C-alpha cells in the first residue's frame, strides 16, 4: 500500500517531470528495448530505430496513463480499470515485462532528476510503478 | 547442462515410458488454461473459452505433439542444447515473436503434468533433474534472441 | 482475484488432501530444497537432510496455514495478518521465492491426487497459492 | 559475459570517472531502503529506521565500499567473472547465508544510481552495457551455491 509520504514523494517528483513526461516515456522504452530485448516481441509492427515517431507516440501515451494514476493516486484501479482490461484481454503482455519498464522508467527519471531521486523517493516511486503494474496485471486471470 | 550421471539417467529412464503424445496435448492444454494469456499467440486454433474447449481442440493437441517431439529430440542433446536449438530459437524470435517467458511457464507447466502422470515415480530428485532440464531447455531456446 | 468457482475448486481439493496435508507440505519442502537450492539460505538451523524432523514439522506448520488459509478463503488479509507481519518483519524472505514454493506444492499435489488435478483444478491453485503469496508479501513496504 | 568491445570500452569508460567509495556507500544504503527486507542481513549495523539513518550509517557506509571495491576488481576480468568471485560466492552460500536475489537487487540499484550520478552520459547503449555486467557478476556469485 502507498503511505501518505508515499504519494507525496510521488506527486513531487511527477511534478517536476511536468511538461517532459512524454519525452521520458519514450526514452524509458528505449531503455527497455536495448537492456531487455524480449520485450521487443510484443512491438512486431513498430519501428524500433533511435528516434522512431512510433516510440515516441506510445512514449506519450504510456507516459499520460501514468499521470493520470498520479492525478488519482486514492483511486487508481478504478482511474486504469480501461488500460487494466486491455491488456489483461487484448495485449497480453507476460507480467513479468512490467518490472523491467518500471526498472528503465526509474532509470529515466534518476537521469533527469537529480535533486528530486532521493532514496525516499527512489523507493516511492518503485513502490508506485509496482502498484501500477499490479492494477494492470489484475484481469489476466 | 551441468548434469549429474545419476541426473541424467534419471531423466533418461523415466522419458523412456513416456506418451509423446498425450503429455505433449495435456502440457500445452494446461499452459493455455492456467496462464491464459498465452492464448494470444494460438487465436486460430479456434474455441478456447473453457479449459473444455481448450483441452479438447485437436490443433492444441497436434501442437502440444509437435513441440514436445522437439523437446523429445533435445533430451538426446543434453550436452549441447544451445546447438541442438539454435534455428529454433532463431524462429521463435524472428518469425513467431514468442516472449521467452512461455518458454518457462511451459517448463514447468511440463514438470506437473510428469508429477500427475507417474505419482510415486516422480520422487523429489527425478524433479531436480527435470528441473534442470526444462530450464536448460528454456534458456537455449532463448539464446539466439536480440 | 479468486472466483465462485476457484473457491469451490481449491476447498474441495483440498478436502481430499485431509489427513495428509502435513505430510505434503514436508514434502512440498523438500522438493523446493533439492529443486532449488537459493531457498536453503533461509534455513541454515534446520537439518535438511531427508526424512529430518525439523522438515516434518515444518511443514506441518505450512500446511495448516494453508488449510486455514481454505477456510477462510474470503478474509484472506486478516486470517493471515499474523503470518503476513512475521515474514515482513522479522524472517524477510525475498518474494521471489513464494513462487518456487508454490510450483513444488502443485507438484506434490499433482502427485498425490491424480483424478483431482484437473485442468481447471490446477488452475485455481495455482492462483490460490499466488493469493496467498501476495497476502504474505503485502507488508513488506 | 558476452561483452562487445565496444561495450566494453562504454563500461571501462564510464567506470573510469566513478568515486566507488562514495558510489558504493550510495548504492548499498539504497538497497536497505528501496527494498527493506535486505536488511535482514545488517542487525549489527545499528540504527536502519529511517533513510538518513541508514545512508548516514557509518557501518553501512563502509560496507558499502567493500563491496562496491569488489565490484570494481571484478571489471579488470570480465572474461572470468566465475573464477574471480568463486571466493566470494562460496562464503556468501556457506557462511553468510544470502539469497543470491539480493545480488540482483543490487545491481538493478547500482544502475539507478549511477544514472542518477552521470545524467545524461548515462545513454540507453550504456545502461544496456551495464545491464549485462550487473547479471553477469550476480550469476558469477551465485555459480557456487549448493
Ligand atoms: C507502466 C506500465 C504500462 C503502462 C502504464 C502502459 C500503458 C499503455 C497505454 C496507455 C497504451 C495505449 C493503449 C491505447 O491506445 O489507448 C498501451 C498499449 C500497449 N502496451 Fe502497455 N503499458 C505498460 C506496460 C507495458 C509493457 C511492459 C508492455 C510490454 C513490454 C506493454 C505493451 C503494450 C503494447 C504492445 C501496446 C499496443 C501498442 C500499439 O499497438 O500501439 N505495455 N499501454
Ligand atoms: C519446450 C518448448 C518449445 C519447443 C521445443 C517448441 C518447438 C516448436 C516447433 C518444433 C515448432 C514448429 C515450427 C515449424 O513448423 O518449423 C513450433 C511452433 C510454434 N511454437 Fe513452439 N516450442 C516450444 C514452446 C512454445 C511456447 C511456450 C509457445 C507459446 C506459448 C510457442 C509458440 C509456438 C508457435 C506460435 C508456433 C507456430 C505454430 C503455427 O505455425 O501456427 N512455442 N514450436
Ligand atoms: C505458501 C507460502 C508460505 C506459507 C503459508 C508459510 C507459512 C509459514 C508458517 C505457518 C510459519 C511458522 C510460524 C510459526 O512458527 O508460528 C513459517 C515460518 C517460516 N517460513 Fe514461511 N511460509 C511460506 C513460504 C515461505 C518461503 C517461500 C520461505 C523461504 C524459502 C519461508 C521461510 C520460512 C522460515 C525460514 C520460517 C521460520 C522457520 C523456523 O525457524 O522454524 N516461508 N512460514
Ligand atoms: C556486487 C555484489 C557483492 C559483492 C561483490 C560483495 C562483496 C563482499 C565482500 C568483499 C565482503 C567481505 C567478505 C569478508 O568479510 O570476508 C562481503 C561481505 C558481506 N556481504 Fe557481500 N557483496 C555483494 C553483495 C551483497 C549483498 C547484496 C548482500 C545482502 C543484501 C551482501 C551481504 C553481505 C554480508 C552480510 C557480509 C558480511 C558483513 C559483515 O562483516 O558482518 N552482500 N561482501
Amino acid at each position: 500500500v502507498l503511505s501518505p509520504a508515499d504519494k507525496t514523494n510521488v506527486k513531487a517528483a511527477w511534478g517536476k517531470v511536468g511538461a517532459h513526461a512524454g519525452e521520458y516515456g519514450a526514452e524509458a522504452l528505449e531503455r527497455m528495448f536495448l537492456s531487455f530485448p524480449t520485450t521487443k516481441t510484443y512491438f512486431p509492427h513498430f519501428d524500433l530505430s533511435h528516434g522512431s515517431a512510433q516510440v515516441k507516440g506510445h512514449g506519450k501515451k504510456v507516459a499520460d496513463a501514468l499521470t493520470n494514476a498520479v492525478a488519482h493516486v486514492d483511486d487508481m484501479p478504478n482511474a486504469l480499470s480501461a488500460l487494466s482490461d486491455l491488456h489483461a484481454h487484448k495485449l497480453r503482455v507476460d507480467p513479468v515485462n512490467f518490472k523491467l519498464l518500471s526498472h528503465c522508467l526509474l532509470v529515466t527519471l534518476a537521469a533527469h532528476l537529480p535533486a528530486e531521486f532521493t532514496p525516499a523517493v527512489h523507493a516511492s516511486l518503485d513502490k508506485f510503478l509496482a502498484s501500477v503494474s499490479t492494477v494492470l496485471t489484475s484481469k489476466y486471470r | 547442462v551441468h548434469l549429474t550421471p545419476e541426473e541424467k539417467s534419471a531423466v533418461t529412464a523415466l522419458w523412456g515410458k513416456v506418451n509423446v503424445d498425450e503429455v505433449g496435448g495435456e502440457a500445452l492444454g494446461r499452459l493455455l488454461v492456467v496462464y491464459p494469456w498465452t492464448q494470444r499467440f494460438f487465436e486460430s486454433f479456434g474455441d478456447l473459452s473453457t479449459p473444455d474447449a481448450v483441452m479438447g481442440n485437436p490443433k492444441v493437441k497436434a501442437h502440444g505433439k509437435k513441440v514436445l517431439g522437439a523437446f523429445s529430440d533435445g533430451l538426446a542433446h543434453l550436452d549441447n542444447l544451445k546447438g541442438t536449438f539454435a534455428t529454433l530459437s532463431e524462429l521463435h524470435c524472428d518469425k513467431l515473436h514468442v516472449d521467452p517467458e512461455n518458454f518457462r511457464l511451459l517448463g514447468n507447466v511440463l514438470v506437473c503434468v510428469l508429477a500427475h502422470h507417474f505419482g510415486k515415480e516422480f520422487t523429489p530428485p527425478v524433479q531436480a533433474a527435470y528441473q534442470k532440464v526444462v530450464a536448460g531447455v528454456a534458456n537455449a531456446l532463448a539464446h539466439k534472441y536480440h
